[PDB]
């Protein structure tokens, strides 16, 4: 996903915008598991496993032996801060895919997303907050702002539109699947 | 010399502000030396820069109507034909052939000379060189060269402006920063000019010399052909004298030197085996040095001979000279190696600041290197580096670390062209940054530079520069000039800096230049106690962390403009005031006397001789000398010097030295605890001088002012203060204060420069300067300080933007309900030009704008109205052809 | 700083005697390979006969005629004597102490320019 | 009073413009005043009755161009 999430910017791939989502759904399905969080802790906590090197991507860096942490290395001693929510894969792939999953909705499909991300937050269910997108999606075009201006152009400038804006039930469909992301995100942060 | 094409006398209100000759670079760097940046100020306008507009000379400001056959401005067609010589302190000039009658001498020779012209607006000039570079329509006079003969080697002659880097360019300047300044050996001996002469001899026999004493040509006849044992003794000393130089050299470079067929003609020379050997590069580069030293020698020996390009040192020598001499001298290295024997703080303005919203901007990196970008309070200091106060949250891409009040890692490093953005949410108080377009991953797993502070005031774009350094800065006006912004700030929903925003927005940096200031209660090594049956000014400083300080009076005293018993106590125009050093301070580092206000040199050491002093002998229609003008901008004597012998461990009261100003005649004298000094000055007419002086702190008290008078000359604040002007009393009133030189100040950019139309070109006949856009600005001048400063630069002086209010609060007022001679008396100060660029400036404080609408309403367009108005309510018809109509 | 002042080429008719005195004065090191140079007005510039230490006088095409030039190294002292004088001879003569030994350099560019070139007199025939 | 004229129907156009696209930095940091200062100026020449015809259609035109039409 570093490798050609550039390239999956430029032009939102119809892989690109399906493997967002689905990374997400396994993310929403890690996040309401209470196992899936506590057998993930302790697995990590068992192999020793360093969630960080994957997160660093591999390149061409040497310290030529300057400014050596041993006695950091040595601090870090906490089976606990072996596994960390932050270090996690599952939500170190979604921050990468987020700027695609982000292009894949129009700048007001996301006022719509921050508005259903709230209804998520307001004890709200999947079919309730779906239902308060299809009858507030009057919102995307009448919201109008100088930046949702050029935001806007961007947007269309971006090559690839697989999404469909003229069908309310698809813009519903992933204004919904964005933002119960998001709000689970926010839970974890 | 150079052509003016067509100059427009009266293309704007003024006269064409047009002027040629020579600016000095100031502390010999690149930063040259004459009109500020961003100023009405040409050439002349300083002891720096030396001007000549066809009938006066300038220097400091001020002119001196040099005359001249048909003397008169320059008009068009004008060869100024100006001599510059350096080697003699004079610079000689003549319009269209005849000399100008008055040269510019003792002139600081240190600093690099250039050529420079200050040409205003509206106004069309075209150089002359020599070569292609143009045509000398008439001839130099006899030992001068031509003016593209001095061109740097390896560069190809341009022109440009001379110190300030504006090209009207909209977000895409190069904000460039700070520049740079710009026994055992005798056989090792013997063999070494044995194996030397033989490989010249070698190419001497290719060609088909022989040898004998005699050296012809035509005979052939090569006297050094014969070995070093049989060599004449002349031929022999010459071959021995390279001979010494290069074992000497090899002895010197840092290594110890002692010990460890062909077709002839004449004789079989028999070399070792130079080339077979191998020779590391390190002894490459050594080898090198010997030759850049054996070349310096050669060079110096020449020098004492003709501007040949060997003259210039071997690090700008051409590449050819440079390999031979190399190679030439590195024959005989690998013989013996054979045997085996003021960092810039740019910021957008403080009304910019933002308290809240989400945030990007770009910060360009052209050249890696002292790059630090962030947001700053409008508190920041431009002496402290950027992100090490709390004042400033800063990030450095080069060492890869944010900055604030401390250093901590942060992300990794940048290359030439990243641009690095700044995401800044201040609701959520976040902010870090993302180089070419990717956050950062900071130390372990945050992405967040700094969080946690409080908003205060809104925080504002800034980025600092160190030496040799460019970057550009992009606030994002238009968004299609955003980059990497799809790729982040679009995201996440933050907006640009300058989206939303109209006009361009102004840009406050650190300048060079460092001002008197009053002293502050709170500034560290400054505490000035007010005491005070004659008032005194002590200054007990405390800290004493700065090594020299310079303080000068607020207020000065002004000279006549036309130089010439308590009854000659009130005819008398001399004014007295003295200065007591308290015991413990080294008197030898305190000078005492006046300055002007053109002093704005600074450095850790001041010297009498450092001081910039230039005098212009101006002479007569005959050619004869009649008067010669001396220029300063500082005039005092040294306390150490001025201290009599023994007085350093004698006198318990420690020096006094009393400093007498003779305005009628311009005459500064000295007294030294009651005996007169020998060193006196003299002024020119019309000159202001503050009282300054100049000391380093080696004790908790230095010095102090002293405000009383001695017999027959009145005080000092006689001459200061007009109210106070018979009474010999000494009074101190609130307005007289010290004042310290310091750098802190900020200095604005315009938006609109004067464009150039420069050829930019090695066209025929000479490089051509035009310029026809008229451009002005209104400056407001502070008669106290004698100093002058943009109308729009009040935005972030609140005092003189209040006072200025009031002041045209008060002018209203005057002139309000048709006082129509009081109206006629504004006229004069408040001119129309004034008022329609006031009006129409775009760029303009509200107060200001306010005040100026008011008091053109009042001035003008204000009894008519208020007349008809009034006469509205009747209503009178007459009886004629229109109304039956 | 090496000074070369060179006194005599006065002006008679042809075939008469002319003394030519010039004395070198400055350091003490590198004095060798006195020569004069011959240009005439508007003319390109020649090599006259070249002496050195040891009495080795370097001849060219314009020591034709009748010559004599000996040289002292005691003082730096040269005493030139033209006995068949003709009207082509008329030019000015400058006197040069170069360290470039006889005419000859080994070295190269370091020292072809390393020429003290004094004062000269100009030689007039009828 | 032609050149105040044309400068402030110039002025008064760009201005009308800027307020219309809301700007962040209108002319001396606050539209009070951008506007109070240049419309007292405005306000003073109609009343000194400066303007002629044409000067008063392009005034009515800004001020309001649909009822003024």
């Amino acid at each position: 996903v570093d490798y050609n999430r550039a390239k999956w910017l430029k032009e939102p791939n119809p892989e690109a915008e399906e493997l967002f989502r689905m990374v997400a759904e396994v993310f929403i399905y890690w996040s309401k598991s209470h196992n899936f969080k506590r057998e993930e802790q302790n697995f990590v906590v068992q192999n020793e496993i360093n969630n960080m090197s994957f997160l660093i991507t591999d390149t061409k860096s040497k310290m030529s032996k300057a400014a050596i942490s041993d006695q950091e290395r040595k601090k870090m001693k906490r089976k606990g801060d072996r596994y960390s929510m932050q270090t996690s894969l599952i939500v170190a792939a979604l921050k990468r895919l987020l700027p695609i999953g982000l292009n894949i909705c129009a700048p007001g499909d996301q006022e719509l997303i921050a508005l259903a991300k709230n209804r998520f937050s307001l004890k709200d269910t999947e079919e309730e907050v779906r239902d308060i997108i299809r009858s507030n999606i009057h919102l995307q075009g009448k919201l109008e702002d100088p930046a949702i201006r050029w935001q806007m152009a961007l947007y269309k400038d971006l090559p690839n539109r697989t999404e469909d804006p003229s069908d309310p039930e698809r813009t519903v469909e992933r204004v919904l699947g964005i933002a119960n992301v998001l709000f689970h995100l926010e839970q974890k942060s | 010399e150079l052509m003016v094409d067509h100059t427009e006398p009266f293309v704007t209100a003024e006269a064409t502000h047009l002027r040629v000759g020579w600016a000095s670079t100031e502390g010999y760097s690149p930063y040259p030396g004459g009109g500020e940046e961003w100023g009405g100020n040409g050439v002349g306008d300083d002891l720096f820069s030396y001007g000549f507009d066809g009938l006066h000379l300038w220097s400091g400001c001020i002119a001196r109507t040099v005359s001249s056959p048909n003397q008169h401005l320059l008009r068009t067609d004008d060869v100024i034909s100006c001599c510059l010589d350096l080697s003699a302190p004079s610079i000689s000039f003549r319009i269209n052939g005849q000399p100008v009658q008055g040269m510019f001498e003792n002139f600081n020779i240190d600093g690099l000379f250039f050529p420079v012209v200050s040409f205003s607006a509206g106004i069309k000039v075209r150089f002359l060189l020599g070569g292609r570079h143009g045509e000398f329509k008439f001839l130099p006079p006899p030992g001068y060269a031509a003016c593209y003969e001095a061109v740097l080697p390896k560069e190809k002659l341009k022109v440009e402006h001379s110190r300030e880097y504006k090209q009207e360019r909209t977000y895409t300047r190069d904000l460039l920063g700070p520049t740079v300044s710009l026994p055992h050996l005798e056989r090792i001996r013997e063999r070494l000019a044995e194996n030397i002469h033989e490989l010249w001899v070698m190419n001497k026999i290719e060609l088909g010399w022989q040898y004998g004493p005699v050296r012809d040509d035509n005979k052939r006849q090569h006297p050094c052909l014969v070995e070093f044992c049989k060599l004449p003794e002349q031929e022999r000393n010459y071959n021995l004298q390279m001979s010494l130089e290069t074992l000497k050299t090899l002895l010197a470079l840092g290594c110890h030197v002692g010990i460890a067929y062909q077709l002839t003609s004449g004789y079989k020379p028999a070399p070792m085996d130079l080339s077979f050997i191998k020779l590391t590069p390190s002894q490459e580069a050594m080898v090198d040095k010997l030759a850049e030293n054996a070349h310096n020698v050669w060079a110096r020996d020449r020098i004492r001979q003709r501007r040949n390009p060997r003259l210039v040192p071997y690090t700008l020598l051409d590449d050819r000279t440079k390999k031979s001499n190399k190679d030439s001298l590195r024959e005989a290295v690998r013989t013996l190696l054979g045997y085996g024997y003021r960092f810039r703080i740019f910021r957008a303005e403080k009304t910019y600041a933002v308290k809240a919203g989400r945030w990007y901007f770009e910060f360009e990196a052209v050249t890696a290197g002292d790059m630090r970008v962030g947001w700053s309070r409008p508190g920041c200091q431009p002496d402290l580096e950027l992100g090490s106060d709390d004042r400033a949250f800063a990030f450095d891409g080069f060492k890869a670390q944010r900055w604030h009040q401390g250093n901590e890692h942060y992300g990794r490093s940048w290359q030439a062209g990243d641009v690095v953005g700044c995401m800044v949410d201040m609701n959520e108080h976040t902010m870090m940054f993302t180089l070419n377009g990717e956050i950062l991953l900071d130390d372990s797993g945050s992405e967040l530079a700094f969080k946690d502070f409080d908003v205060g005031d809104g925080f504002i774009p800034v980025c600092s520069l160190g030496v040799a350094q460019v970057g550009r800065m992009n606030f994002g006006k238009d968004v299609s000039t955003l980059k990497y912004f799809t790729i982040c700030g679009l995201q996440e929903g933050y907006e640009p800096f300058a989206v939303n925003t109209n006009r361009d927005i102004t840009m406050w940096l650190s300048k060079r230049l460092p001002q008197f200031l009053q002293v502050p209660s709170n500034h560290e090594h400054i505490e000035v106690t007010r005491i005070d049956k004659v008032t005194q000014k002590s200054f007990g400083s405390q800290n004493n962390n700065t090594d020299i300080m310079f303080y000068r009076l607020s207020m000065p005293i002004e000279c006549a403009e036309v130089f010439s018993d308590y009854e000659y106590l009130m005819q008398t125009s001399t004014y007295y005031y003295s200065v007591r050093i308290f015991p413990g301070q080294e008197p030898a580092n305190v000078w005492v006397g006046w300055i002007t206000s053109d002093f704005h040199q600074y450095d850790t050491g001041f010297d009498l001789d450092r001081v910039r002093t230039v005098t212009v002998t101006l002479g007569d229609e005959k050619g004869k000398v009649h008067e010669s003008i001396k220029r300063s901008n500082c005039y005092m004597v040294c306390a150490g010097e001025s201290m009599s012998p023994g007085q350093g461990r004698n006198n318990s009261n420690g020096l006094e030295i009393g400093c007498v100003v003779d305005a009628a005649s311009g005459l500064l004298t000295f007294i030294a605890n009651g005996k007169e000094l020998s060193t006196y000055y003299q002024v020119e007419p019309s000159t202001k001088l503050f009282p300054a002086v100049f000391a380093q702190a080696t004790s908790p008290n230095v010095f102090q002012f002293e405000l009383g008078r001695i017999k027959n000359v009145m005080p000092l604040s006689a001459g200061l203060f007009k109210s106070e002007h018979k009474n010999p009393v000494p009074q101190c009133p609130p307005r007289l204060h010290v004042q310290f030189l310091s750098h802190v100040l900020w200095s604005r950019m315009p938006n609109q420069f004067l464009k150039v139309d420069v050829s930019r070109i090695s066209e025929r006949q000479g490089w051509l300067v035009q310029c026809l856009d008229p451009l002005q600005f209104m400056s407001l001048h502070i008669p106290e300080e004698n100093r002058s400063v943009d109308i729009l630069e009040l935005t972030e002086q609140e005092e003189l933007l209040q006072f200025h209010y009031h002041t045209l609060r008060l002018y209203s007022a005057v002139c309000a309900l048709g006082n129509h001679r009081v109206a006629h008396a504004l006229c004069s100060h408040v001119d129309e030009p004034q008022l329609l660029y006031a009006i129409e400036n775009k760029y303009m404080p509200g107060l200001l704008r306010a005040g100026y609408y008011d008091l053109l309403i009042d001035i003008h367009l204000s009894s008519y109205a208020t007349a008809r108005l009034m006469m509205n309510n009747e209503f009178i018809v007459p009886m004629t052809e229109e109304t039956k109509s | 700083q090496v000074q070369l002042q060179e006194s005599g080429g006065g002006l008679m008719q042809a075939g008469g005697s002319l003394r030519l005195s010039c004395t070198a004065s400055g350091s003490i090191f590198s004095i060798n390979s006195m020569g004069w140079y011959r240009q005439a007005p508007g003319k390109q510039r020649e090599l006259v006969a070249t002496i050195t230490s040891g009495n080795s006088i370097n001849y060219a095409d314009s020591v034709k005629g009748r010559f004599t030039i000996s040289r002292d190294n005691a003082k730096n002292t040269v005493y030139l004597q033209m006995n068949s004088l003709k009207p082509e001879d008329t030019a000015v003569y400058y006197c040069n102490a170069d360290r470039v030994p006889n005419g000859y350099n080994p070295w190269g560019t370091p020292n072809d320019e390393y020429d003290y070139w004094g004062q000269g007199t100009q030689v007039t025939v009828s | 009073l032609d050149i105040l004229k044309a400068k402030t129907i110039q002025m008064l156009t760009e201005a009308v413009k800027e307020g219309s696209l809301h700007a962040r930095d209108p002319v001396g940091g606050t539209t009070e005043f951008l506007f109070v200062p240049l419309i007292k100026l405005f306000y003073t020449l109609l009343i000194m009755g400066i303007f002629h015809n044409e000067d008063l259609k392009h005034i009515l035109q800004l001020i309001e161009p649909s009822v003024f039409k």
